[PDB]
RNA sequence: GAAAUUGUUGAAAGGGAAGGGCAUUUGAUCAGACA
RNA sequence: GGAAUACUGCCAGCUGGGACUGAGGACUGCGACGUAAGUCAAGGAUGCUGGCAUAAUGGUUAUAUGCCGCCCGUCUUGAAA
RNA sequence: AAAUAUGUAAGAAGUCCUUGUUACUUAAUUGAACGUGGACAUUUGAAUGAAGAGCUUUUAGUGGGCCAUUUUUGGUAAGC
């Protein structure tokens, strides 16, 4: 049994070739976001310049956080909060948007806050609080070998592909999101910014759809 | 001394501790309750197709 | 004292609709039921024989037996922490085919055709029903359509 | 409610096969943000036309900055509001540098003088009064007089220290 | 606080080990725990679990019940395995050759197998001959045959036997089991 | 045994995401955008400043 | 020759009860650990 | 007609001060940086300096001070009653 | 004639062809019910979820309750 410099070189040489693949993919995914984001800003000016008005494609993604604690919930919202994995306070997870899922959120308005997340917000959540599910076992996402082993089947072989799959809402969303254990956020480091949490955002509260302001809220709780 | 007579408070809570379960569908139901005249024939019908396959696979 | 008869509380339930009294129409009798078919129960008030109990009004089961003028439906009824499995012997006025199952059967022929045509076409299918997705972008023109400005109105009584 | 801004909103039902290209309705809202401004629009379209956010769509939501931020004007604000008993109409008279500031005083004033909340008020029309002598009220008209001067008697001095050694004077 | 969906600190409800304090039984368990880890084929998992079962869940397998398993198509030469006792039968006048592997044999069953030119094997010799468990056929005795389960589920219209010492008429055959005495069940 | 954070700790950043090496070199995070001078139509400005 | 209860000696506190919990000041007292 | 600055957002931009924590125990891994030998902030603390070696730190006990503290057992929808 | 509450369906135990079994059914091997053989596979036919799914045995305590938002009958009302 030689081993020391026979089996070892091959696997080093093999794992050297994965980074090559991981580099060009991230370089490609980098130019995808910015050129997509430039055109969304361009199209607005062309319509203004002509006469018309541009209306954006609606969001296919929302980030939801449980605001209320455990006690005194009726049995219909309480069941839904378990089907969206929100079984403790300040826990939160991503949701793909359809009509099936909007009509869920309407049932739980008073106990959660949500809205439309950005790139940066996802990037920071998935980096700082990125955990995965393996035989239940909540395992931290500190390396790529952990993600290839579990999510190689569906494509996806590096942590940024996980973010890409979440943000664009690709084919294998259901598989990639369910991988992520629901995010355990802290309380917000700047406070909630209101005296009383439990009214709708529109009446100087916290709960319900606040649209694009969720980023500021999540960035403190994370 | 009078009682409290009736209520259904807490009865729906008690019910869901152990499910509210369905009664398991089965391939082939019982011919209990089925028209006798039909069963009488169906007995004789399978005896023939078993004997037909028994004589075929001999 | 109390009164819990076999047809108590059925004043408006077994009633006969407005301008639709009298004889039942022949297409009721000319419809052919088989073992397996899904059927909705709705008790005609004119025909007193073969009637269901007020509970099974609006329930939907499967057929299991067919005899001279009746069908065996089999319903699930809930009692406590449980469902029991209950066997009815209804006359055919008080019954009719579930159109939700007939909707399904036609989609099975559609999907089998899509798969048959997809192999001849060349790969890919995607035959699941997707729910209502969020809608795409568009450029709404102002060409012959300028925005109309509105404001809130003041209070007038008119009484 | 908050430090206000002014927004423009436009919306037009949803499109259909039988009737493509609907009509475009527009309004001018006062709010702290866009999310409250979109809501107010759908509140005021429901009070007039047969529409709701399920049947409708927003087309363009645009901020309207002030035209001359540092010039003094005399606004004339109409307003409809609910008391405890009925629901009345009014004409207050405000003097400020911007429209958004006049709306910020009007809400603060109706709360003091009438106990009218944000919920109970509709700003019908804020209109700048161009010419002088188109001012019915008296408390704006006092300030419109020529060569206007007035002192500030009784000046006070907020201290840092708890004790003081001199004994203060209220001169100016 | 968490909104717990399931019960917390729930045990699995399976025996991890034999309830017995038998010395030689634990050495068989110490063997088959090693094989079940470091091999692969599921034969060793099944035999391991069977070693934990109680008396009532290891019924006796008759020597005829072994013969009827060998009349099967293809299964002439497969080393039959039984985790329990093996019992003799006097209702068969012929019996094949074969090799049986078990915990226990009766004096009559060992005699009947060797008289037909066979071989009785212990479960540790089975592991040496067949380590991954090959050319094997596992058998299990009839659990519901036991008299205790006659009585389980006793109610009306169930057909289940009452718990009763003395029998004969005038021992539960009147008001309850006939029309002539009130009603039937 | 001890979860180290990317974002801060530049090594455990570079363990993941090798592009972070070149992202910094070419700046990118502050990309200079090209500048065309398109003008809004006559209708848009009129509809904005209106009653 | 235990306890309730009592006497003498020594220490302590004590403005309409006494006793307890968390933390330290102060007073009495204590082994270990240092090779 | 040409500029500036807020307001909102982004940076895998730069950098100063403060607080709490240091689990683990030959080796194994992922990586950086180097032309090579090697080096590293990379699967959890090392280096340097002083004072003391006894009631100095620590423990127990009595008192003092801050805030807290109703009488146990019982039957009851409900007990300090 | 609403709102809220409520029954059923969204496939392998399935779909299509091939021509067997019968004392039942038809003027008629036509139908009916279960079949042999062949064709159709992991986009196998809405979402979300799933500290596994199912089954058995056996035995304790309990069978005075009370409160709150909304609906409510008795009563002038009530800590009724
Ligand atoms: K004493
Ligand atoms: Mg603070
Ligand atoms: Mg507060
Ligand atoms: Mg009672
Ligand atoms: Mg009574
Ligand atoms: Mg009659
Ligand atoms: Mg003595
Ligand atoms: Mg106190
Ligand atoms: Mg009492
Ligand atoms: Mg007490
Ligand atoms: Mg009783
Ligand atoms: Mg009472």
């Amino acid at each position: 049994a030689e081993q020391v410099a026979a089996e070892r070189a091959a696997r080093k040489a093999a794992n050297k070739e994965k980074r090559a693949i991981i580099l060009e993919r991230n370089a490609a995914y980098q130019k995808e976001y910015e050129t997509a984001e430039r055109n969304i800003i361009q199209a607005k000016r062309d319509a203004k310049a002509a006469g018309s008005y541009y209306v954006e494609a609606q969001h296919k993604l929302v980030f939801v956080v449980r605001i209320k604690g455990i006690n005194k919930i009726p049995p219909k919202p309480r069941k839904v909060l378990q089907l969206l994995r929100l079984t403790r306070i300040n826990s939160g997870t991503f949701v793909k948007v359809t009509k099936a899922t909007l009509e869920l959120l309407k049932l739980i308005e008073p106990y959660v806050a949500y809205g439309y997340p950005s790139y940066s917000t996802i990037r920071q959540l998935v980096y700082k609080r990125g955990f995965g599910k393996i035989n239940k076992q909540r395992v931290p996402l500190s390396d790529n070998a952990i993600i290839e082993a579990n999510l190689g089947k569906y494509g996806i072989l590096s942590i940024d592909d996980l973010i890409h799959e979440i943000i664009t809402v690709g084919p294998h969303f259901k598989q990639a999101n369910n991988f992520l254990w629901p995010f355990k956020l802290s309380n917000p480091s700047g406070g909630w910014g209101v005296p009383r949490k439990f009214k709708h955002f529109i009446q100087g509260g916290s709960f319900g759809n606040r649209e694009e302001f969720i980023n500021k809220l999540v960035k403190s709780m994370n | 001394a009078k009682s409290k007579n009736h209520t259904a408070h807490n009865q729906t809570r008690k019910a869901h501790r152990n499910g509210i379960k369905k009664p398991k569908t089965y391939k082939y139901p019982s011919l209990k309750g089925v028209d006798p005249k039909f069963r009488r024939n169906h007995k004789h019908a399978l005896h023939g197709t078993a004997k037909a396959l028994a004589a075929a696979k001999k | 004292g109390k009164s819990h008869g076999y047809r108590s509380r059925t004043r408006y339930m077994f009633q006969r609709d407005f301008r639709k009294h009298g004889a039942v129409h022949l297409s009721t009798y000319l419809k052919v039921y088989k073992v397996g078919d899904i059927v909705d129960i709705k008790a005609n008030g004119s025909i007193q024989k073969g009637m269901p109990h007020k509970f099974y009004q609006g329930k939907t089961g499967v057929v299991y037996n067919v005899t001279k003028s009746s069908v065996g439906v089999i319903i699930n009824k809930m009692v406590g922490n449980r469902y029991l499995e209950k066997r009815l012997n209804l006359r055919v006025e008080h019954i009719k085919h579930s159109k939700c199952r007939q909707e399904f059967l036609e989609r099975v022929k559609a999907n089998a055709a899509k798969r048959a045509e997809a192999k001849a076409q060349g790969v890919a299918v995607q035959l699941k029903r997707q729910p209502a997705q969020p809608r795409e972008s568009r450029i709404v023109s102002t060409e012959g359509n300028v925005p109309q400005t509105l404001a809130p109105v003041p209070y007038e009584t008119f009484i | 409610m908050a430090h206000f801004k002014e927004y423009q909103v436009i919306g037009r039902r949803l499109p259909t096969e039988s009737v493509p290209e609907p009509k475009l309705f527009r309004m001018r809202i006062f709010a702290s943000n866009e999310v409250i401004a979109k809501s107010r629009y759908w509140y005021f379209l429901q009070k007039l036309h047969k529409v709701k956010k399920a049947s409708g769509e927003i087309v363009s939501i645009n901020q309207i900055n002030e035209a001359h931020p540092t010039k003094v004007k005399n606004f004339g604000v109409w307003v409809r509001y609910d008391s405890r008993s009925g629901t009345h109409n009014m004409y207050k008279e405000i003097r400020d540098v911007s429209r958004v500031a006049a709306v910020e005083t009007l809400y603060q004033d109706m709360a003091a003088r009438h106990r009218a909340r944000f919920r109970s008020i509709h700003i019908l029309k804020v209109a700048e009064i161009e010419k002088t002598a188109d001012v019915k009220r008296q408390y704006v008209k006092q300030f419109l007089t020529k060569d206007l001067k007035f002192p500030l008697p009784h000046r006070v001095q907020k201290s840092t220290k708890t004790f003081s050694y001199k004994r203060p004077s209220t001169f100016y | 606080g968490i909104d717990h969906t399931s019960k917390q600190h729930k045990r699995s409800g399976h025996r991890t080990a034999p309830k017995s304090d038998n010395v030689y039984l634990k050495l068989l368990v110490k063997l088959y725990t090693f094989l079940a880890r470091r091999t692969d084929a599921p034969f060793n998992k099944v035999v391991l679990k069977a070693l934990f079962l109680s008396k009532i869940n290891r019924p006796p397998v008759s020597v005829s019940r072994i013969a009827r398993a060998l009349k099967q198509e293809g299964a002439a030469n497969k080393t039959v395995v039984v985790v329990g006792t093996v019992t003799d039968d006097a209702r068969i006048f012929e019996f094949p050759k074969t090799t049986v592997a078990a915990l226990r044999f009766t004096a009559g069953a060992r005699a009947k197998i060797v008289k037909a030119g066979g071989e009785c094997i212990t479960l540790d010799q089975l592991a040496v001959r067949a380590p991954k468990g090959q050319n094997t056929l596992i058998l299990r005795g009839p659990r519901n045959s036991r008299e205790a389960v006659r009585h389980f589920g006793m109610g009306p219209h169930k057909g289940k036997a009452p718990r009763i010492l003395s029998t004969g008429r005038k021992f539960e055959r009147a008001r309850g089991r006939r029309r002539s005495k009130g009603f039937k069940v | 045994v001890l979860k180290k954070n990317p974002l801060k700790n530049k090594q455990v950043l570079l363990r993941l995401n090798p592009y972070a090496k070149v992202f910094a070199a070419e700046k990118l995070g502050s990309k200079k955008a090209e500048k065309t001078g398109t003008k809004p139509a006559a209708v848009f400005t009129e509809t904005l400043k209106h009653d």
